[PDB]
RNA sequence: AAUAGAUCCGUAACUUCGGGAAAAGGAUUGGCUCUGAGGACAUUAAUGUUAACUCAGAACUGAAACGGACAAGGGGA
RNA sequence: AAAAACCGUAAAUCCUAUCUUUUAAAGGAAGGAGAAGUCGUAACAAGGUUUCCGUAGGUGAACCUGCGGAAGGAUCAU
RNA sequence: CUUUUGAUGUUAGGGUAUUGGCCUAACAUGGCUAUGACGGGUAACGGGGAAUUAGAGUUCGAUUCCGGAGAGGGAGCCUGAGAAAUAGCUACCACAUCUAAGGAAGGCAGCAGGCGCGUAAAUUACCCAAUUCUAAAGAAGAGAGGUAGUGACAAGAAAUAACAAUGCAAGGUUUGUAUUGGAAUGGUGGGAAUUUAAAACCUUCCCAGAGUAACAAUUGGAGGGCAAGUCUGGUGCCAGCAGCCGCGGUAAUUCCAGCUCCAAUAGCGUAUAUUAAAAUUGUUGCAGUUAAAACGCUCGUAGUUGAAUUUCAAAGAAUCAUUCUUUUUAAAAUCCGAUUUUGUUACUUUGAGUAAAUUAGAGUGUUCAAAGCAAACAGUUAAAGCAUUGUGUUUGAAUACUAUAGCAUGGAAUAACAAAAUUGAACAAGCUAAAAUUUUUUGUUCUUAUUUUGGCUUAGUUACGAUUAAUAGGAGUAGCUUGGGGACAUUCGUAUUCAGAUGUCAGAGGUGAAAUUCUUAGAUUUUCUGGAGACGAACAACUGCGAAAGCAUUUGUCUAAAAUACUUCCAUUAAUCAAGAACGAAAGUUAAGGGAGUGAAGACGAUCAGAUACCGUCGUAAUCUUAACCAUAAACUAUGCCGACUAGGUGUUGGAUGAAGUGCUUCCUUCAGUACCUUAUGAGAAAUCAAAGUCUUUGGGUUCUGGGGCGAGUAUUCGCGCAAGCGAGAAAGUUAAAAGAAUUGACGGAAGGGCACCACCAGGCGUGGAGCUUGCGGCUUAAUUU
């Protein structure tokens, strides 16, 4: 045999045997289950938009030895409390204490990224102004 | 095997020749006026076929006579109502059980007495679905002691 | 429980090819395996087998030619219309110049070409190359 | 002081599965005029004589009232 | 024509009950992560009492002990 | 689950445009459901379709078309052919406008537009010219619709040069390459033709109009994956980078910069989701001994799957040597030696209906292409065709798909079902009951009967009528068959222990030592007697039996099983199985009894730094029996069950067969168990495996289980339980490994060997004992340089 039915009629057991088990996986678990609507808090959104909160230095993990420099934002599409990593090198200073910032994903989807524990976020622009255009080059105008 | 392991593939092959065998000058007519008088004297089809092979020198019945012994015994009209494996199933699960009332505390004697039930439905499933049977037949456990008839 | 004698017939065959014996039985004959093999036998794949009858659902002695090297039968037998006889083979077949797809169809069994070449698939049986 | 009879409905936590329980909490109830159901007894499949109060339903009716007095649990955490 | 009554369609409000979702909380008890913290040495070697299972009791902790199992053993063997 | 309150049906009615529990009355108790009813969820309008696709598949479809629904939420209603209409009305709820305060008026999920919400989406533009609708129907309207505006949503085409000479490099006078220096051309500005409802855009024409053609291309990278620098500065575990592995502590190929290079290119990154990758959801097509994973075991219903057997065959024309086409050959009804149908379904073949858009696809130079469904041809202005002079001609807008279900249809194979015997037929003859025909009593009218045929009963005649008996199954029968299978009763043995007695006298137990403990009242020891509970050694095995757990004293009874033998019977009765059921070690629970030995707890004595442990003395529960629970074990061969096939040898258990050492025993063959050894051009990652083989040459049947690790067998709910707990059983969060097998090394309070006075043994001389010199540490060191 092979472990698995092989009648002409037997197409009731094998649908049924591929549903359940479909559950086993964490892909398909992640995908269908209506828990991540009310875990994320982007609720299935690619971006965000929040107010800073404060800024705050995490460590990196043992191996390496970095504090990166991130800031906690209460969205307002929820109210929800987040972490969210400012990328650049000298980009903390350049967002404010109460500043509007946009976030995304961290590029893991709900996972951390590299040696920072726990933010599965990062910004993009704080009052309407692109980290990228303010501080790769400042070819966009400075901070409003 | 239906219970258990073990192939046992002892058994009894018929042989080639199919026809009644050429040293035999017996006739038909009192092969079958032995089979009905030994049946009405008492023995089941297979104990008829087995004394009338040792006794007679007659093998293989449907070799001398174009057909099988239950089946003349049934045209004779005096066939019993419950065919021999059933019936021999019954009385041995009536057996186990009454050994079982007494002694409560063999667990073998009950495993081997579910087993037997099992194949007493199982059976008498197969011969209601023939007609052989009556259809309200169903072997409750209680009077079964006495459906030996 | 044997199921589906032609499944052992084709086992049994394809082990004792493998074995090189020159000579095989298969026990369970039936018509249907016996229209498989002289299939082929018309297409070549064996020598000219003999049916020995008891009165018991009789043997089959097959000479083997060591000219087959894969025979097996398709469990289930799926019914095969014949539009998709070209989706089957590209699947099992390991060429399309060579090798049978063995069908059941309503003029009989015969293989995947000539049952293009009369219409009319039916269900599958199984292959040989 | 608050209902409290009866009929119909509905009844939680907990539980030793027996209860809790009349849990909690709702509705109805008179009078009148009717309708339906529930038995016994003799004659040549059918016709007559005759009894009990007990339920169910419908109209109508009244200063929306009817367990009209009497009698008659307050519940819950 | 107003107006009224009665069946019917029936919005809406309130009471009660149940269900669903979210959420506060003294206290309790977990898990994960962090750091060079304290205490011991449980396992890996026969890990220094072979290891492990089920069950039961005990102990600061790893753990110990009883009963019955397994070798995944440290024995394929007079 | 539904069913008072219509649930299912009947009867009657009412109501409707019509049928209908649609509603009413009476009556009945029905209707649906593990093939998932009834519920719950959906970030669910359905479909045509979309993305991805080798084939399967997976995901999406608010959104051009079709169908449905709604107009803030409900309900009600008028007109009307058509509405339960909402730019119609009425009321309530929530909003909300004006008010002189009395009262009025509202519904953008129509087009614009505004607020709000948000990651997330355009103009309060023009026109009815095209498409089409309404009307009193050329002529009026239409935010339908069309046009333009915003528009890097997507999609297609396509600039940022090209060329000649020297100089340079390469080559036998050929390529690439810094100077010159003239051509070409758009982008752009202007005018126009044209287009258009008007305008704009496109196209076309004319003026201007490129050398640093300043009319300048960017985005992201350069350790690996992965194309491209160990180039130069800065920083120096900081800043930072990095999807992952990792980089960063003075040479940073990885950060921050410059140069260079790479990739894509008017596009290039990022986030989230999805598809392929993923054979990591596996029907095709996974894995389950050890990596995650065979239920403890067996029975068992639903489901899935199921031995063989009924008409085989023969003869003829045509391409290449074959291949391909045609005819008949049993039986019953149809046609005067001939005329013609002979289960059902699945399945398969053909058709019919297949809306378009989309898709595939035929044709067609939109300048190509995306497209679109058009178009093509002669014609400085006329031949030809046809019409009895004028009238252009030729066309294309195909075809396929449109479930799996439904309609029709050819069908031989494969599958089912039907019919088929303690009987069931058919035919012939006679008998009986109706029909057809004919004759016909008889005054707008009454008989009747005759002959043939469809049906009943009764003698006889048919080839009168039943497939094997599966190395499937079940039943049976036989053996001075087998077995530690089970239950009950019964018997024995020794040890231990208790009590009594017995003799003797200093110890006895125990440990690596010891101690606790017993002991002049006589311990330990010797011998005897009686009792008690337990257990059943040695025999005893890579042996037997059992579904597993498990089962070893004798005998008796009861009970079952298996193998073997059979020319005994039945004839598919079978395999595996969710649910469900029986059994289920030990421990544990309940209640009686038992209670020697051992002994979780506990108490001591030791060891140790500590020792609540290992060791020792004692010891409660338990262990045992009975009657109930519990339902779990590394319940393990970590390997589900049934079937087929594939190889030698050594055994061994139980039968059967044949022959021969001596009525007795061995050998041969064989069945069924049960192990082991070798072998694999078998498998596997390997260890290893005769199954874990016959697997990318993938399909015998069937059940269960698994999908990175931790969280976690946790939380919560349900069922079970007296309880302990058992069965079912998440999520958040966290994490780049965890895991399997094997190799080398290293290590081991592992085993076996070997060597050495930096080891020992025969030994001797010494140091450390004293005083002193000297080095180091340390002691306050401007410094006691290090």
């Amino acid at each position: 045999g092979s472990g698995k039915p092989s009648g002409l009629r037997a197409a009731r057991k094998l649908r049924i045997r591929r549903r359940t088990q479909r559950w086993a996986d964490k892909s398909y678990k992640k995908s269908h289950l209506g828990t991540r609507w009310k875990s994320n808090p982007f609720r299935g959104s690619s971006h965000a938009k929040g107010i800073v909160v404060e800024k705050v230095a995490i460590e990196a993990k043992q191996p390496n030895s970095a504090y990166r420099k991130c800031v906690r934002v209460q969205l307002i599409k929820n109210g929800k409390k987040i972490t969210a990593f400012v990328p650049g090198d000298g980009c903390l200073n350049f967002i404010d204490e109460n500043d509007e910032v946009l976030v995304s994903g961290f590029g893991r989807s709900g996972h951390s990224v590299g040696d920072l524990p726990g933010v599965k976020f990062k910004v993009v622009k704080v009052a309407r102004v692109s980290l990228l255009a303010l501080f790769k080059e400042k070819k966009e105008k400075p901070r409003s | 095997r239906m219970y258990g392991k073990g192939k046992g593939i002892s058994s009894s092959t018929l042989p080639y020749k199919r026809k009644q065998p050429s040293w035999l000058k017996q006739k038909p007519s009192e092969i079958e006026d032995a089979i009905i008088k030994l049946a009405k004297k008492g023995q089941t089809p297979s104990q008829i076929g087995a004394t009338l092979r040792d006794n007679y020198g007659i093998p293989q019945v449907k070799s001398v006579t174009g057909n099988k012994i239950l089946r003349i015994l049934r045209a004779q009209g005096i066939a019993t109502t419950i065919p021999e494996d059933l019936y021999f199933l019954i009385k041995k699960a009536v057996s186990m059980r009454k050994h079982l009332e007494k002694n409560k505390k063999d667990k073998d004697c009950k495993f081997r007495l579910i087993l037997t039930e099992s194949k007493i439905h199982r059976i008498s499933r197969y011969y209601k679905r023939k007609k052989l049977l009556p259809s309200n037949w169903k072997y409750q456990s209680s009077t079964a002691s006495a459906l030996i008839a | 429980v044997r199921m589906s004698v032609l499944a052992d017939c084709l086992k049994t065959i394809n082990n004792a090819e493998k074995r090189g014996r020159r000579q095989v039985l298969i026990r369970p004959s039936s018509k249907v395996v016996i229209k498989f093999l002289q299939y082929m036998q018309k297409k070549g794949y064996i020598g000219s087998f003999e049916i020995v009858d008891d009165h018991r659902s009789g043997k089959i002695v097959v000479n083997l030619l060591g000219r087959i090297n894969k025979c097996a039968v398709i469990s289930p037998r799926y019914d095969v219309k014949l539009d998709e006889i070209e989706k089957i083979i590209t699947s099992i077949l390991p060429s399309r110049l060579f090798g049978h797809l063995i069908l059941t169809t309503p003029y009989g069994i015969m293989d995947h070409e000539e049952a293009r070449r009369k219409h009319t698939g039916g269900k599958v049986l199984g292959f040989f190359f």
